[PDB]
RNA sequence: GCUUGACUGCGAGCGUGACGGCGCGAGCAGGUGCGAAAGCAGGUCAUAGUGAUCCGGUGGUUCUGAAUGGAAGGGCCAUC
RNA sequence: UAGCGGCGAGCGAACGGGGAGCAGCCCAGAGCCUGAAUCAGUGUGUGUGUUAGUGGAAGCGUCUGGAAAGGCGCGCGAUACAGGGUGACAGCCCCGUACACAAAAAUGCACAUGCUGUGAGCUCGAUGAGUAGGGCGGGACACGUGGUAUCCUGUCUGAAUAUGGGGGGACCAUCCUCCAAGGCUAAAUACUCCUGACUGACCGAUAGUGAACCAGUACCGUGAGGGAAAGGCGAAAAGAACCCCGGCGAGGGGAGUGAAAAAGAACCUGAAACCGUGUACGUACAAGCAGUGGGAGCACGCUUAGGCGUGUGACUGCGUACCUUUUGUAUAAUGGGUCAGCGACUUAUAUUCUGUAGCAAGGUUAACCGAAUAGGGGAGCCGAAGGGAAACCGAGUCUUAACU
């Protein structure tokens, strides 16, 4: 049968044009008060998922 | 040319692999899964994603965004399928009737991809600054 | 397409017990018993190709060191005067001249000791 | 691209993309392949150890007994047990890409013309369904094992050549990979080659 | 003494991590404080004072809005 | 995919498109004219099938052999060279096969034509209430109560009824669309206990059914239930008259049959473990994985008369099996009494990468149609554009009031 994709990764990761893929940062959810604006700033911006985690991603996304 | 003389390309034909027929094939015994363990196992392994309990990657980051409705009936069209159209006046029946974009397409914008040569009339259908430019440099019009 | 085994399991057990003939008991006639004896006589003939040089150098350098002393010199010297003499006759031959030309020998005894002199 | 009649001395033209391309061996062996391929039923099985006919209880105890763990009368292991790995019915079809068909064709018929193997006739008719007039026609013709090609096959041509294993008859429409290939000589009426010529071209 | 730079948007480049992350940062734009001025200030001599994701709450933002106009709900930004 | 989801594991649509197949009607009611229609039922024609059957071509000589269908030579049939049998492999010996025919009787079907009931059509009405909806509890919907439409209803309630009502995914307005609470309806779809025919890169007696055989038997169990093993003389029984030893035995030796009896029924082939008889060599002062390297002697062959070969192996150097598991095993850790047979990385569908082939800014079709491995079918799918959560913009875009 059909893989199926792993939903939640669905949720969290989007393609890329080289075939990367864009995230959001953690860590911007709550507990803001006590985080540098600096901190914040530079997690608000997308970033792409890392060399040894994208065979994990790739796993979870077949039809990405 | 006999069915006893026809070969197939090198390379073409590669042999498979045969686990567990002894020591002279380098895949004898344990069939290259190593020693023990749940990988070793039949049906071992775990689930993809799973990283041996560590909060896995595609859980410890956020989800974002939503899913756009109106972008699934959007399409975009390369001034290359301008030409393909029956009858040089690009709209979306036309370009529906060419095989250019699906039946359920609504809205259509023509982006500078390719190139247009022969003069055409697009209607209803956004342009591009840059493909707008290049429809009239090759004698076309854009009725809105 | 269904594979019975039995005319190939037959000749490869055959090939093992053909070489285990001459072996004792079991080694001679079981399968199971004959491959490990099979194995461990080829394990032993790679090793004694190697040993047999050794056993064979041993032997003749025995020889020749009688030979020598019936002559009034150790091997040691003997061969220090050859190689002094600038004779490069090996020791096969030599053991070979020391049973079987005595006469020969004395001479390269001769030799030997006018080089060490 | 020039090929010759010979019931009626004439030189028809054909097409060099369909009657003088190259042979492709690897393209024609795939084509090939998969015709047999194509031709096998695929009808078998045999029993897992869930299909065997017997009960599932425990042959003996776990521990205590001396011998060595069971579970199942069924299990592969046993004599009278299932098949480890059962057959079920397969479909062993292949795709041919159609390109790659018609190109099998071109390379195959290409082949046949280098090797004088494709005879190309005005007419092939028998008077009569008698195998015996086609034995004497294909004798006169010196041709033994043949593949005859016709625009319409006549039903006196196709009841002579029956009985006749080493003849086959077919209309253009009919034409496989393997029979190209199988049969020495290769005859075509110039209706055939014509119609050939457009399923190709 | 006077003050709100414990600023907002960004950030060359670098450090440190398997990763998630964490850290240092001149400089650029806007607007500000102190100083006559050069200047200094994006918290505190530095290194601890912390908790991913989910689910939900509050404010902002017509970004989305299942016939259409709205709305609900969702997104995005801030925050709990 | 959209969604659902301790937003975990997982679950997973629809809209819309391409196909197969297509078929629409009746009551909730009178009247008018009439019973015409179409379905059934029950009769008889009419073909056409089924359940027995009939005919069905063409070969001889010679060689080998127990036997010819084989070899060799020369003929003949073929709308028949499917297949099976016959003393080895047969188009022409036999049974068939292609093809052409056949039914007293029963019966299926398709027509046509009698007959019983069913009653067409047309104006004029009528238009399903403890129902829809609601509250509470559950269930069903891909949708877990969620912002949750829609469906079902155990419980309590309860409309409007065409000027009316349902739905369009909370809800309202507008617009669109449909008419619940009565019912019938072929085809395309599912399956095979069973019957016929045909097929297989399916098995070939530990396989294939549990069962090739008097097998759901023997046997086991109080019972439900469990559940085997076990095929082959030969072309033909010509299955061994008769004689001899023996207990009027068993068993054997002759004779005879046969191509063969070491095919003799304990029967094709007849492996291995295992057990014997015979012969050569070794072995009764000698210590251990039993071999290996060296090596005398003896026996028997052999083509220089030479050594050479084959068997044996005194004496001597070296030398603690195999598998597994381990840091590490002669290990006194595991496993194996031996042999023979069987016994473990597969299959399907998705997906990615490599190789290879085709075509190439294109590539490829799915179902299905087609007698078609052809051909048709481009519905789709992947690719030629990205950026952004998104609207949207687009070789850019996002970020930000704006970018060095
Ligand atoms: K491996
Ligand atoms: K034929
Ligand atoms: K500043
Ligand atoms: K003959
Ligand atoms: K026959
Ligand atoms: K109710
Ligand atoms: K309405
Ligand atoms: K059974
Ligand atoms: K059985
Ligand atoms: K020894
Ligand atoms: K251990
Ligand atoms: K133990
Ligand atoms: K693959
Ligand atoms: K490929
Ligand atoms: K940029
Ligand atoms: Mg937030
Ligand atoms: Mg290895
Ligand atoms: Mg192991
Ligand atoms: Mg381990
Ligand atoms: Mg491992
Ligand atoms: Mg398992
Ligand atoms: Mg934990
Ligand atoms: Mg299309
Ligand atoms: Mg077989
Ligand atoms: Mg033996
Ligand atoms: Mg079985
Ligand atoms: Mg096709
Ligand atoms: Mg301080
Ligand atoms: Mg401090
Ligand atoms: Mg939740
Ligand atoms: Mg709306
Ligand atoms: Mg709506
Ligand atoms: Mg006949
Ligand atoms: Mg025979
Ligand atoms: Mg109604
Ligand atoms: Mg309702
Ligand atoms: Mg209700
Ligand atoms: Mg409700
Ligand atoms: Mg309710
Ligand atoms: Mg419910
Ligand atoms: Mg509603
Ligand atoms: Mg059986
Ligand atoms: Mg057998
Ligand atoms: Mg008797
Ligand atoms: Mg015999
Ligand atoms: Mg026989
Ligand atoms: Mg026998
Ligand atoms: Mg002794
Ligand atoms: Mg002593
Ligand atoms: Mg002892
Ligand atoms: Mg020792
Ligand atoms: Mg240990
Ligand atoms: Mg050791
Ligand atoms: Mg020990
Ligand atoms: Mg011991
Ligand atoms: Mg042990
Ligand atoms: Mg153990
Ligand atoms: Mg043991
Ligand atoms: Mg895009």
């Amino acid at each position: 049968p059909k893989i199926k994709t792993v939903r939640g990764a669905a949720k969290r990761f989007k393609k890329t044009g080289k075939g990367g893929f864009k995230h959001k940062h953690a860590n911007l959810r709550h507990i803001l008060t006590k985080k540098a604006t600096k901190r914040k700033r530079h997690l608000r911006p997308k970033a792409m998922v890392s060399k040894g985690d994208l065979g994990l991603v790739i796993a979870c996304l077949p039809y990405a | 040319m006999r069915l006893n003389t026809l070969s197939p390309a090198e390379g073409s034909k590669k042999a498979g692999k045969r686990l567990g027929r002894g020591i002279g094939s380098g895949l004898g015994k344990t069939g290259g899964r190593g020693h023990k363990g749940q990988k070793s196992r039949s049906g071992g392994g775990v689930r993809r994603g799973f990283e041996g309990g560590q909060m896995p990657l595609y859980r410890r980051l956020p989800k974002f965004g939503f899913t756009s409705r109106k972008a699934a009936i959007t399409a975009e069209i390369r001034l290359s399928d301008l030409a393909k159209v029956e009858g040089g006046v690009v709209d979306l029946n036309t370009l529906k009737a060419a095989n250019i974009i699906g039946i359920q397409i609504e809205f259509a914008k023509v982006i500078l991809a390719g190139e247009v040569t022969t003069p055409v009339t697009v209607r209803g259908l956004r342009v591009t600054k840059g493909a707008r430019a290049a429809i009239e440099a090759a004698g076309g019009k854009i009725e809105e | 397409a269904r594979v019975k085994r039995g005319v190939i399991a037959r000749a490869r057990h055959k090939k093992i017990l053909k070489q285990a003939k001459g072996y004792y008991g079991a080694r001679s006639r079981v399968y199971r018993v004959a491959f490990q004896a099979v194995i461990k006589a080829g394990q032993y003939a790679y090793r004694d190709r190697r040993q047999r040089k050794r056993q064979f150098r041993q032997l003749w350098i025995a020889r020749i060191n009688a030979a020598a002393r019936q002559n009034g010199i150790s091997y040691s010297k003997f061969i220090n005067g050859l190689k002094k003499a600038s004779v490069e006759i090996d020791r096969k031959i030599l053991a070979d001249i020391a049973v079987f030309d005595k006469v020969a020998f004395t001479a390269l005894v001769e030799k030997a000791k006018a080089a060490l002199a | 691209m020039e090929l010759v009649l010979k019931d009626a001395q004439s030189a028809l033209t054909v097409s060099e993309t369909t009657f003088g391309r190259d042979f492709n061996e690897a393209l024609v062996h795939q084509v090939v392949v998969a015709y047999a391929a194509g031709a096998r039923q695929g009808t078998r099985a045999q029993k897992t150890r869930a299909e065997v006919t017997g009960s599932g209880k425990k042959p003996w105890r776990q521990k205590g007994t001396g011998r060595a763990r069971s579970g199942s009368i069924k299990s592969p292991i046993w004599r009278s047990g299932g098949v480890t790995f059962a057959a079920r019915p397969q479909d062993h079809s292949q795709k041919v890409n159609k390109k790659m068909y018609r190109g099998a064709l071109k390379s195959i018929l290409s082949e046949l013309v280098r090797q004088d193997r494709l005879i190309v006739v005005e007419k092939f008719s028998v008077e009569a369904p008698k195998t015996k007039l086609l034995a004497q026609k294909l004798k006169d013709m010196a041709l033994e094992d043949v593949l005859i090609i016709t625009g319409e096959l006549d039903e006196n041509l196709f009841l002579a050549a029956r009985n006749l294993h080493k003849v086959d008859v077919r209309d253009a429409t009919g034409i496989d990979p393997v029979s190209l290939i199988a049969f020495d000589k290769v005859v075509m009426t110039a209706d055939a080659v014509k119609q050939v010529e457009e399923m190709l071209a």
